[PDB]
RNA sequence: CGGAGAGGUA
DNA sequence: GCGGGCTATGGCGGCGAATACCCTC
DNA sequence: GAGGGTATTCGCCGCCTACCTCTCCTAGCCCGC
């Protein structure tokens, strides 16, 4: 819900996520950027870090 | 029925209750995230949030006094309507009816607006950032440089 | 001059339409008030010299400079990721000469 | 968008007359404006992609 | 559309601009010509039932494939009858 | 012949003009002045209207008062009326208001009379209506000391407007009409598909128009009588789902004010109220004339009505249906026939010009309506025989709306004062984006265009190059606005093939009817064209040939479609529209150079562009100079009177550029009325001089002038050829505040003695001290009632230069200070900026660039005689960009600099037969002019290059081709091939590198989100945009992106620890959590969502 | 979980907040629509900026001034009722309106 | 240094 | 009478869902 | 009428990045000293 909220229609995404009580597995690139953790790409892959 | 089931199953499956749509309390954002700037000359600018919070608090106190002192159900219902409109403006101003406008007929930035648009938090403060150790000048061609 | 020696600096131009809009060069002090940009990276940055400006960014952590020196160095980025064609190719005055 | 049937008959070396210059500006301004609007649209397309 | 709007309506798969009908089954076609419409009917060479594309505007031009589309011309399972753009969903 | 005869002290600037000048360029600022003196109703406007509009000369304020008054109660027992608006002398002269901060305004008074309709008692008074901002002699309103310009607005003229959109189902015409009123209510009447005609009153549901007629009381018989030919309206009649009249009336009321008893009486009242009134709906005379012209209802009766009528609506519907089906005209009874046709809302006849007078009038109108509501309210809540005019009138709304307009409007724009031309072009701008106009984000591509009606009314060139492309035009040179608001352009009535004088100012609509002829057409001085076929804009801007009998009118000059800054480009017809636009937008950015030099190859629109811009001090009346000094000329008139002109020396413009004015006359000279008596910021002997004449080569040179860059000689730096003076304005004030006692004291708490050396006894730096960045300017303490912070104004980041002037306004000196202050000390720091690498020189043709290198004068391509070229421009920029006009300018600049002599020893040359005399021989440094579209041909340039004078010895350095044989100063060997050389006029743009260089390691940080601050002013840091994160992600660089987004921006502990790590030797610490993410979490919770970070 | 922060995150979760959760978040109630007093230029009491609800406006400084030293840390003021701690707490604590 | 508006550069 | 604080219609396309008009039982 | 199948209409969402400069950020009125 974090990536979709930051993309577009933040109100609709946030309210539907709140209704559905969605949990965001911080596994994406945009989300890891938002929380300020290493992006799972490039020199962030578990192999390389 | 399918469109309705999409919303009903959401509450059915989880332990959350649909009673969260109706509020008995309203949270107040921390002040440092809605500060007032005391420019020289007493020119204290209050964020749009503080104005709406004041509207809601005023109407809540009004309705509280009217119930405590007793009043005809018509007046109390009218005050509850005004409180409902004030809270609706606070959460999402301009969605229903005429936006609550401040000085110079401009709609106020509600809580819903801090999270929307290119100016909202998501696309302004989270994705893009401002960074130290950075500068900017005009570029000119240096032909004696190396790649 | 000793401090900035061999410390990559990421030069950025807006809009950063593609990956090569950010590239890391080696800073050299120049007398003046304008960043001097090597003419071959102009096509990559899509930058001419009619008043265009560019941002400068300095990585700090040893990890960050490793990216700036290996991943992002300009000399290592010669081919366009879109098609693989060379972007540090001579053009304009070089082609005429 | 239709072509002017005149047409422009003088090069930019001989120097265009008043009418030729005007009917050339006709098409030049559309190019500039469409360039601006299309970069605006391409930014949005790139963001979505 | 033939530019950036075309790219947008492609990647968004909206409904192009002119949803030129496409063939659904192989066999010959019994197109009839009218105004503001045609009668592009495809015989089911497979052996089922005929396909119907009638009220689709006649202003829309036909397409040439392999031979220009015409009555009696054989159209394959996905050959496009009109020309222009096809809706990505139906294909 | 030459430059001109109108200006007395015109420099002898010979012109290549072939065609004559039937008319002289009007006053360029006359639009603003003549639209404001109409507003205040000055005697000069009355005289102007006398020889034209003598039928009804009424001013803007007078019109507003007449429309408003009388103000009467419901019973009609009393009335209030206004009349004879009156102005007094301005409180202070223009310089005083600009200096202090007072607005340049004058009192406004009106005679108010109160009449009681049951006692006959009449009480009259002179009620003060506030201070009215006044217009200076140039066209600028001084507001709060700052000088502002009210930009004319291209609104849509109110009235009926048809169209012929095409449906997707029916695929027919769907003719839609909208009777666009001024401050009214839209009453569209569409032809909805399925052969149905309907209304869309206001923006509510679409009831049929037969319903509207039934509400009007119209009988179905009457409708189908006047609508008999219409099958669609007949269908809408019998198929209407409504009968009678009360049904339709109630139906309208159902949507007008839902939730109220829709009684027939109220429906009738509102039907009359919305449209047929004149206090809630006013088409305005501009709209009424448009409607009458379109429908041809009342051709003879004067316009003395601004409300709709039944005839108007029925004629609208009849025109709509006749447009439907397929008509060619209509013959509505009681009026002349008119063609049936749609409306193009781009056509300049369908969009008018809200000049400054109209805008100020509208804002006064809304203020007066606000006052009218108050006076009507107070007319019923105060006892009779105690009411007086002065006790019912509350000025507040009016004085508030005036300030609202002059402070917080899109049209009251901070004036552009980069150079004398920027202001003059600002005062003649047509901005289509204001309140009641288009929006920049929403404006499409049909408005951002050149219309064939723009010819001679709006310049097709000189448009903003960014998002305002087409929404901000410029008024052409000869154009003027008619009383309604539409623009008119001069022509030259050609009669029976004779191109006769008696210019007639046609408008766009009448321009369409006739056939206009191009002035460049070959008139043989005998009133008859040479060839019969001359191109003409036929009807809808279709250029075509025609016989001389068909031709009706003619342009005034080949130079009529272009604006004032685009007319200063030489060889404009040789540049492409894009590059000419860039050059026109660049002439408005050239900075005033310390010395000025008029172009050798200008056009001619530079003396008038300076005498009509208001920076050259044109002498008021003829006389003899008596004493001339740097700060004052004293003309001793021919009647014994002396009028001393004071020169504004080293002032600050709106953009920090110096505003030098220096006298150009001697103590014995005799000047004439209208003669230029002193130069201005960018002027040389009264002509615009925005740059310098530099020797240019057109060769590529070692790659330093690569991709639009420029190579300058060091001579331009040593000799101050391009050295601009800039001035900055630093201010600080000591507010009273609730605590009190704020004082500008010298003694700075917790300060050193050395830093305090400069400040004078009062605590203000001594004028003439070079205050470098960081130095103290005004020691100010803050007595937070010792609690005194040394918040002293200091030389801001990136400032320097001497202190040239201090202005301090003291409360003890009974000054007009803001409320709650005591002192408003202000300082000026001036700095001379030489040209350096990064500055953005640019010619007049769009050949902009940034100086890539300043070579020493030794290693420069020098001619055979040793003269080093001053500038080198790359060859690859010219042919691609289609701005060859710069090359022709270079050639003619060489010819002008060298001087020439055509040898007519045995007959004049063939190529010089039509060359004007006085141009067959020119001494060196002879300034010439090539009018914008009638200048130097190519053969004449060839010839004038063939014959030029030797320099000192009998050696011609530039051959017939125009290319010299240069010597490479860097190596010595001559360049293998000849190189194009000449003198090109280039201008130093206001895009210096000194204002753009900027860097940050650490500094101020934002408050709500702890990201750094933005902008070069408060240090600030460059933004790592969203699409600069995509590039880093694509590179795979994770750690650099992480550090950039965490420990450089909003990880406060991370930031401080990173700084400590770098200053010490320790490794760079690990990141934390973005403060922005926590802010987002708190905001999401505040919405009412229990966001949580599980583990 | 995870309270404020510290990068061991996974599965950031969102959902509707009940009045009980809202009352658990808030460190007080706001029942007076005031922002600040002009004369003293200090936060009002029980307003939208109350130091007893959101936290000190200065580092280790109570409203009344009975405590202004670091050694006094974590003690809730006996007189003014504001908790003594660092001023950054005003960014995190929330209030609620009943 | 927060908002609104205007102008401008690439 | 003056100062301070408190209150109060020139965008445009896509899309979906909240709703006019007509045949059937 | 209920009901369904079609249309019809209106509300909402979206509309490149980065940067420089400037000007305004209330008004009315009711109570208190
Ligand atoms: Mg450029
Ligand atoms: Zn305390």
């Amino acid at each position: 819900w974090l990536s979709a909220a930051s993309f577009q229609e933040t109100t609709r995404v946030l309210t539907d996520a709140a209704i559905n009580c969605r949990s965001d597995k911080l596994n994406g690139l945009k989300e890891n950027v938002i929380i300020g953790k290493l992006i799972p790409a490039g020199t962030g892959i578990n192999r390389y870090r | 029925a399918l469109k309705r089931l999409k919303v009903v199953a959401a509450f059915q499956q989880s332990g959350n209750s649909p009673m969260g749509m109706v509020l008995d309390a309203v949270p107040v954002i921390p002040p440092e995230l809605r500060p007032m700037v005391q420019l020289d000359g007493g020119r204290f600018a209050t964020s749009d949030l503080n104005d709406l919070y004041r509207r809601v608090i005023n109407r809540n106190n009004r309705l509280k006094r009217l119930i405590d002192l007793g009043a005809p159900e018509i007046i109390v219902n009218n005050e509850k309507r005004m409180l409902q409109e004030s809270v609706d403006a606070l959460f999402d101003n301009g969605r229903r009816g005429r936006p609550v406008t401040g000085p110079g007929n401009r709609p106020l930035k509600s809580l819903s607006d801090l999270l929307k648009g290119k100016q909202g938090r998501f696309r302004q403060n989270l994705l893009g950032k401002r960074v130290d150790y950075s500068g900017r000048s005009v570029i000119v061609v240096g032909p004696q440089l190396k790649l | 001059e000793e401090v900035i020696a061999e410390h990559p600096v990421l030069l950025n131009r807006a809009p950063t339409l593609h990956r090569l809009g950010i590239q890391a060069f080696e800073p050299m002090l120049v007398e003046g008030k304008a960043i001097q940009l090597h003419p071959l990276v102009c096509e990559a940055f899509n930058a001419d010299f009619d008043g265009d400006q560019m941002a400068v960014h300095l990585p700090l952590s040893a990890e960050a400079q490793a990216e700036a020196r290996i991943l992002m160095l300009s000399s290592n980025n010669i081919l366009s990721p879109a098609s693989g064609r060379p972007l540090a190719m001579p053009r304009l005055d070089m082609v005429t000469g | 968008g239709e072509f002017i049937p005149r047409p422009v008959k003088s090069s930019f070396r001989e120097g265009l007359t008043v009418l030729e210059y005007f009917i050339n500006t006709h098409g030049a301004r559309k190019g500039l404006a469409d360039t601006a609007l299309r970069t605006a649209d391409s930014g949005y397309l790139t963001r979505r992609l | 559309t033939g530019g950036l709007p075309r790219v947008q309506e492609l990647f968004e798969a909206r409904v192009p601009r002119g949803k030129a009908p496409i063939a659904d089954v192989t066999g010959r076609v019994r197109l009839e010509d009218g105004e503001r419409f045609y009668k592009i009917t495809i015989v089911p060479d497979d052996g089922g039932e005929e396909v119907v594309y009638d009220k689709i505007s006649k202003r829309q031009r036909l397409r040439v494939f392999k031979r220009v589309l015409s009555d009696g011309d054989h159209v394959e399972v996905g050959q496009q009858l009109m020309e222009g753009s096809a809706d990505p969903h139906e294909v | 012949s030459s430059s001109n005869n109108s200006v007395p002290g015109a420099p002898n600037r010979v012109s290549f003009a072939k065609l004559r000048e039937p008319l002289e360029v009007p006053g360029l600022l006359d639009v603003q002045t003549d639209s404001f003196e109409w507003l205040i109703g000055s005697p000069r406007w009355r005289e102007s209207a006398a020889e034209r509009g003598d039928v009804n000369p009424v001013g803007g304020l007078e019109e507003v008062l007449y429309e408003l008054s009388p103000i009467e109660d419901f019973s009609g027992s009393m009335s209030l009326s206004f009349s004879d608006p009156r102005f007094d002398d301005v409180k202070a002269p223009v310089d005083e208001c600009k200096d202090k901060d007072m607005t340049y305004a004058a009192p406004l008074f009106v005679t108010a009379e109160f009449i009681n309709n049951n006692t006959g008692e009449i009480k009259s008074q002179t009620v003060f209506m506030g201070d009215f901002p006044m217009m200076t002699e140039k066209g600028t309103f001084i507001i709060n000391g700052t000088e502002r310009v009210v930009v004319s607005q291209l609104v849509r003229s109110p009235g009926v407007y048809f169209d012929e959109t095409i449906d997707k189902s029916t695929d027919k015409t769907l003719h839609s009409v909208k009777v666009i009123p001024s401050r009214g209510a839209w009453l569209e009447f569409d032809v909805d598909k399925r052969d149905t005609v309907g209304v869309r009153i206001d923006r509510k549901r679409r009831q049929p128009v037969t319903v509207l007629l039934k509400a009007l009381g119209w009988t179905s018989e009457q409708i189908v009588e006047r609508f008999g030919f219409s099958e669609i309206m007949r269908s809408t009649l019998e198929k209407d789902n409504t009968v009678g009249t009360d049904e339709a009336l109630l139906d309208i009321y159902r949507k007008l004010r839902p939730g109220e008893p829709p009684t027939k009486e109220s429906a009738q009242t509102l039907l009359e109220n919305l449209f047929f009134k004149e206090k809630r709906y006013d088409l305005a005379r501009v709209g009424r004339y448009k409607v009458n012209k379109k429908l041809g209802l009342h051709v003879g009766e004067p316009i003395t009505s601004s409300t709709l009528t039944e005839e108007d609506v029925v004629a609208t519907i009849e025109y709509l249906v006749r447009l439907h089906e397929g008509q060619t005209t209509m013959t509505v009874p009681g009026g002349v026939e008119v063609p049936v046709e749609t409306d193009d809302i781009d056509h300049f006849g369908n969009r008018r010009l809200r000049t400054v007078g109209e805008l100020i009038q509208n804002q006064i109108r809304v203020g007066m309506s606000r006052m009218e509501r108050v006076v009507r309210e107070r007319m019923t809540t105060q006892d009779v025989e105690a009411i007086t005019p002065q006790t019912l009138i509350n000025i507040r709304p009016v004085v508030a709306a005036i300030k609202e307009f002059f402070g917080t409007s899109q049209l009251s724009q901070f004036m552009d004062q980069n150079n004398p031309l920027s202001g003059l072009t600002h005062k003649r701008r047509l901005s289509a984006l204001g309140p009641g106009g288009l929006s920049r984000e929403r404006a499409g591509l049909e408005v951002r265009d050149v219309h064939p009606s723009h010819y001679g009314r709006m310049c097709p060139i000189e448009t903003p190059e960014g998002p305002n492309i087409g929404l901000i035009g410029s008024l052409s040179v000869y154009a003027r606005v008619n009383p309604f608001g539409f623009i008119e352009t001069p022509y030259r009535k050609v009669v029976d093939g004779v191109v006769s004088d008696e210019i007639v100012y046609l408008t766009a609509d009448e321009e369409d009817r006739h056939v206009v002829a191009q002035a460049n057409s070959p008139i043989d001085a005998d009133g008859r064209f040479v060839e019969p076929r001359v191109l003409v804009r036929r009807k809808a801007g279709e250029v075509e040939y025609v016989p001389s009998s068909e031709v009706d009118y003619m342009d005034v000059s080949p130079r009529q479609m272009v604006s004032v800054a685009t007319a200063m480009i030489p060889f404009l017809e040789h540049d492409d529209a894009n590059r000419a636009l860039m050059g026109a937008n660049m002439q408005r950015q050239a900075v005033p150079l310390v010395r000025s030099e008029a172009p050798l190859v200008g056009t001619g629109m530079e003396l008038r562009a300076a005498i009509d811009a208001g920076d050259v001090v044109v002498a008021e009346e003829s006389g003899v100079i008596e004493e001339v000094s740097a700060d004052y000329i004293t003309v001793m008139h021919d009647n014994g009177t002396r009028r001393t002109y004071r020169m504004r020396k080293f002032a600050r413009s709106n953009h920090g550029t110096c505003a030098n004015q220096c006298p150009i006359v001697d103590a014995g000279d005799r000047v004439e009325a209208g003669q230029v008596i002193a130069d201005g910021p960018c002027t040389d002997d009264g002509e615009m001089a925005l740059g310098k004449n530099l020797l240019v080569a057109i060769m590529p040179w070692e790659g330093h002038n690569y991709e639009d860059a420029i190579i300058l000689s060091n001579r331009l730096v040593e000799e101050d050829v391009l050295t601009s003076i800039h001035i900055e304005e630093h201010e600080i004030d000591a507010r009273d505040t609730k605590l009190g006692a704020e004082e500008i004291t010298r003694d700075i708490p917790n300060i050193s003695d050395e830093v305090l050396a400069d400040l004078d006894e009062r605590g203000i730096v001594r004028i003439g001290a070079e205050v470098r960045d960081g130095d103290i300017l005004v020691g100010k303490v803050t007595p937070k009632g010792r609690e005194v912070r040394d918040t002293s104004l200091k030389v801001p980041h990136g400032e320097s230069g001497k202190v040239i002037g201090i202005r301090v306004f003291s409360r003890e000196d009974e000054d007009e200070l803001p409320a709650g202050v005591n002192e408003l000390v202000r300082v000026y720091v001036a700095q001379k900026r030489k040209i350096s690498d990064g500055d953005k020189l640019a010619g007049r043709h769009g050949n902009k660039g940034v100086i890539g290198k300043i070579l020493p004068v030794e290693d420069m391509p020098f001619l055979a005689d040793g003269t080093p070229v001053d500038i080198i421009l790359n060859t690859h920029g010219v042919p691609r960009r289609m701005n060859i006009g710069q090359i022709l300018e270079t050639h003619l600049g060489w010819c002008a600099h060298s001087g020439w002599k055509v040898d007519a020893a045995k007959g004049v040359p063939d190529w010089a037969a039509r060359l004007p005399d006085e141009l067959l021989e020119a001494q060196p440094n002879a300034i010439v002019s090539t009018p914008v579209f009638d200048g130097a041909q190519e053969a004449e340039l060839q010839g004038l290059l063939s014959c030029t004078l030797p320099n000192r010895d009998g050696d011609v350095l530039v051959d017939a081709d125009g290319k010299a044989m240069l010597f490479d100063g860097r190596s010595g060997e001559p360049f293998p091939y000849p190189v194009t050389v000449g003198y090109m006029y280039i201008m130093k743009l206001h895009h210096l590198v000194d204002d753009k260089i900027h860097a940050r390691s650490t500094g101020p940080y934002s408050m709500i989100t702890q990201q750094p601050l933005g902008g070069k002013a408060q240090f600030g840091g460059q933004r790592f945009g969203e699409m600069e994160c995509w590039a880093m992600q694509a590179y795979g660089a994770a750690y650099t992106l992480q550090e950039l987004l965490t420990i450089k921006s909003d990880d406060t502990v991370g930031r401080v620890k990173v700084y400590e790590a770098i200053v010490k030797g320790e490794n760079i610490p690990e990141p934390g959590i973005p403060e922005s993410f926590k802010v987002l979490l708190k905001e999401l919770q505040s919405l009412c969502l229990n966001v949580e970070v599980l583990s | 979980g995870a309270m404020l922060d510290v990068n061991f995150f996974d599965e950031l979760r969102i959902g509707l907040a009940t009045a009980e959760d809202i009352r658990q978040w808030s460190y007080g109630e706001v029942k007076k629509p005031e922002t600040i007093n002009y004369r003293t230029l200090k936060p009002e009491k029980d307003g939208l900026f109350c130091e007893k609800i959101f936290g000190p406006t200065r580092d280790w400084e109570c409203y009344c001034g009975k405590y202004k030293r670091v050694r006094f840390k974590g003690i809730i003021c006996e007189r003014c009722g504001v908790e003594v701690t660092r001023a950054k707490v005003r960014r995190e604590r929330m209030g609620h309106i009943e």
